RNA sequence: UGUCCCAACGUUGGGCCCGGUGAACUGUACAUUCCAGUGCGGAGUCUGGAGACACCCAGGGGGAAGCGAAGACCCUAUGGA
RNA sequence: CGCUCUAAUUGGAUGGAAGUAGGGGUGAAAACUCCUAUGGACCGAUUAGUGACGAAAAUCCUGGCCAUAGUAGCAGCGAUA
RNA sequence: ACCCUCAGAAGGGAGGCGAAAUAGAGCAUGAAAUCAGUUGGCGAUCGAGCGACAGGGCAUACAAGGUCCCUCGACGAAUGACCGACGCGCGAGCGUCCAGUAAGACUCACGGGAAGCCGAUGUUCUGUCGUACGUUUUGAAAAACGAGCCAGGGAGUGUGUCU
């Protein structure tokens, strides 16, 4: 009578304190848009980031107000890089054998867009019954 | 027609700028300001250069106009009027609390500000608003 | 061209359109904007005193040199579109009359819904001074109508 | 020879226009125009062994 | 002898309003400006003030160092005729 | 980082591929990825190659399109109809 | 096809076919520029590189993000008190002690709370900074040059020889 997420819909990866802690920081921190200087100044100048390279630019100059330039000092901590924001890394699927090695203790699976339900099925429940939450999980009526 | 200052000055005897600059730092805390008796305040000084000046601002002005007061109503208010961001919104807000009077049209009798009081016993060298807008041309209406 | 662009509950709603119309597609929006929320017989009423010359049709967007009108209300600019304003009397009667057939009270219908647009350019060239010539085009105008039962 | 089968020639300065050489009020020949010549296309000398 | 003093009235066609038809030039962006200043020394856009309720019609063209034409002058090129 | 096609290894798709639109997540970033709608047949990854491989600009090219504008013109000619 | 409408082989309406007519004739898909209608935010007393970063308003079906707020407590870097006592200074004020104490960003735990609620997205308001971009140039916001807008097109390639 109502829709219903296949999985471990719930479940939260165990971290060490320093991961948790660092995961808790890029999420405070955050960082800048860092999109291309001007593209909102012209439709046919899009967001996709380019180094400014005008010899007069004042982003390129980095006149305050005009946007930050990408350096490496923006990166976020190692130990957290790439986690899904539950904390889980993720691991790309594409059937139920990309499920082998899986541990559904520090990592959560994500099934490529391009896999039919048939195929989804399949690896949604055996991703379960392996203890490996489903990032993006198929919703029926129960 | 009726304004409830929190504040009524008196600026008999005070100095025009000194009272202005207390009246645009309390306009700006929130407070509602009269300033009562306008045509006696004062200002310092060469009467002769003093309203030199004033009647220079009476002759400035072309099709875009400066409508530059002759009144010591409007003389006092401009004056407050130049010390409060009145372009700015919080500016506009506090100037427009501000009222200036011609004599005292309030039962309670204004409040001396301190350090903007003259000791006539001590100064010849002033003017008072009324004069100088009879100067000006005004019509001693007070 | 085009489908209409709202919803329209077949049990309570009468439609029609206009195709490719060669007129003033400045004025269909104009006229369109002022009959809307109107009842099919009022439209009707307004828009023969437009062709009549004692109704003017506000101009709020296509103004550049239009004089005023005493009549205009909340408004200056305004002029009488007789030729747009028949391609009108065409929908509106297309309109009731498919209302009528389906049981409903045409005239008495409400014009939820009118809009135009602009689908194309007839081409044309015009042959100018120094050996050059120009577009000279007409526009295509589709206009979409949905009554519906007050 | 492909996209030089022309006799275009750019009008100069004077018309308010670019310098790009045209015919039958058609622009040709060079790389940035549609129907010009490939700048620097695959070439049947070239070793490929 | 209206060239002028010194301009007036009138005529015809436009101009203005209405139906229909229906282009082009031009357009980095923003843009209600004005006075001063500043700045590559000739600013609607920077700074300080002043002024400024929105929109529309008609107008004569002060400004946009207006639009149109990669200055016809001058110089430079181990250029052309 | 991204694009084309080739090869080896290896996967996805009518239980809905590519593309497109709107939206969620990641990466300093090039860019990667998922969801929903559309779509209705193709599409990847890794590794080694291949190269007519990346655009905001050139009075750049071609096509499409807006403001200009319901504006100018549809009067002027010794043939005013 | 049939029917209705219409001056009408037009067009429109209803209807029939097909998985699909949003496959109905330059008829697979259907971007941007842009247009009509409309939703959210702003709006007829107010100022212009159109934003970046902060923080407020209002707006938000699901999915693909799930956090966020307040009491208190723990930890507690640099920094760092009031008050009180004593003692100096013409005076504003200062010294000694209290004391490197109370406090102190982040993070965590207990208890309570929010689901338009937190993130995010749209728009708008406030604060700070801010006169495009690319090029020419000692010096460009430039009254120096280029572009109306968008999409697509658009520039280190081959042979030979040398190093
Ligand atoms: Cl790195
Ligand atoms: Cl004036
Ligand atoms: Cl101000
Ligand atoms: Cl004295
Ligand atoms: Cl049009
Ligand atoms: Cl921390
Ligand atoms: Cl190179
Ligand atoms: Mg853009
Ligand atoms: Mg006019
Ligand atoms: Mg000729
Ligand atoms: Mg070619
Ligand atoms: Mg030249
Ligand atoms: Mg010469
Ligand atoms: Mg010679
Ligand atoms: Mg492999
Ligand atoms: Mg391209
Ligand atoms: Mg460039
Ligand atoms: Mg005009
Ligand atoms: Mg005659
Ligand atoms: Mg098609
Ligand atoms: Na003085
Ligand atoms: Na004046
Ligand atoms: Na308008
Ligand atoms: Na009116
Ligand atoms: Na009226
Ligand atoms: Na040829
Ligand atoms: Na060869
Ligand atoms: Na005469
Ligand atoms: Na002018
Ligand atoms: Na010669
Ligand atoms: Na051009
Ligand atoms: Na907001
Ligand atoms: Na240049
Ligand atoms: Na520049
Ligand atoms: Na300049
Ligand atoms: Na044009
Ligand atoms: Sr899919
Ligand atoms: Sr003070
Ligand atoms: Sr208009
Ligand atoms: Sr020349
Ligand atoms: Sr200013
Ligand atoms: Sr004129
Ligand atoms: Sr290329
Ligand atoms: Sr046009
Ligand atoms: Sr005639
Ligand atoms: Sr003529
Ligand atoms: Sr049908
Ligand atoms: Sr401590
Ligand atoms: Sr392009």
């Amino acid at each position: 009578t109502e829709l219903q997420a296949r999985g471990l819909t719930e479940k939260t990866p165990d971290l060490s304190d320093e991961d948790a802690r660092l995961l808790t920081q890029r999420h405070r921190v955050g960082k800048p848009q860092f999109n291309r200087q001007d593209h909102h100044k012209k439709k046919r100048v899009s967001t996709s980031w380019r180094k400014p390279r005008g010899q007069l630019s004042k982003q390129r100059r980095g006149i305050k107000g005009k946007g930050d330039t990408v350096e490496a000092g923006f990166r976020s901590p190692t130990a957290v890089r790439g986690k899904h924001p539950s904390g889980f890394e993720e691991v790309r699927v594409h059937n139920v054998d990309d499920l082998e090695g899986v541990d559904g203790d520090t990592e959560a699976v994500r099934i490529a867009s391009k896999v039919g339900a048939r195929k989804r099925e399949r690896i949604e429940e055996e991703a379960e019954d392996a203890g490996i939450r489903v990032l993006n999980p198929t919703y029926v009526e129960v | 027609a009726e304004f409830d200052a929190d504040v009524i000055v008196d600026a008999r005897d005070c100095i025009m700028g000194r009272v202005a600059s207390q009246v645009a730092e309390q306009a700006l805390d929130g407070e509602t300001v009269a300033v009562v008796n306008a045509e006696r305040a004062v200002i310092t000084g060469r009467e002769e250069q003093i309203v030199e000046k004033y009647e220079k601002r009476v002759d400035i002005g072309n099709d875009n106009g400066y409508f530059y007061p002759k009144r010591p109503d409007g003389i006092f208010k401009r004056t407050i009027r130049g010390m409060l961001p009145h372009k700015k919104q919080r500016g506009r807000e506090a100037f427009e609390s501000v009222r200036v009077y011609l004599g005292n049209p309030y039962d309670e009798d204004g409040e001396v500000l301190d350090g903007t009081s003259l000791d006539r016993l001590s100064n010849i060298k002033f003017v008072t608003l009324g004069e100088i807008s009879e100067t000006l041309g005004a019509n001693k209406t007070w | 061209g085009i489908s209409y662009s709202v919803e329209a509950d077949p049990d309570t709603t009468a439609k029609a359109m206009l195709r490719e119309r060669q007129m003033s597609f400045k004025h269909s929006k104009a006229i369109a904007r002022e009959i809307k929320g109107k009842t099919a017989g009022e439209a009707v009423d307004y828009l023969e005193a437009v062709i009549e010359g004692d109704q003017p049709v506000p101009f709020k967007q296509h103004n550049s040199g239009v004089g005023h009108k005493s009549k205009v209300d909340g408004w200056d600019a305004g002029r009488y579109p007789e030729k747009a304003s028949k391609a009108f009397l065409d929908l509106l009667e297309n309109a009731v009359g498919n209302a009528d057939h389906q049981g409903f009270d045409g005239e008495a219908m409400t014009i939820k819904h009118v809009a135009a647009h602009k689908v194309g350019e007839q081409q044309g060239r015009k042959p100018r001074a120094m050996g050059r010539a120009s577009a000279w085009n007409s526009p295509q105008v589709d206009v979409e109508l949905i009554l519906e039962e007050p | 020879y492909a996209g030089l089968r022309t006799p275009a020639e750019s009008f100069g300065s004077g018309r308010g226009q670019a310098h790009v050489p045209k015919l039958d009020g058609r622009a040709r020949r060079v790389p940035q125009a549609v129907k010009g010549r490939s700048a620097h296309p695959p070439k049947t000398e070239k070793d490929r062994s």
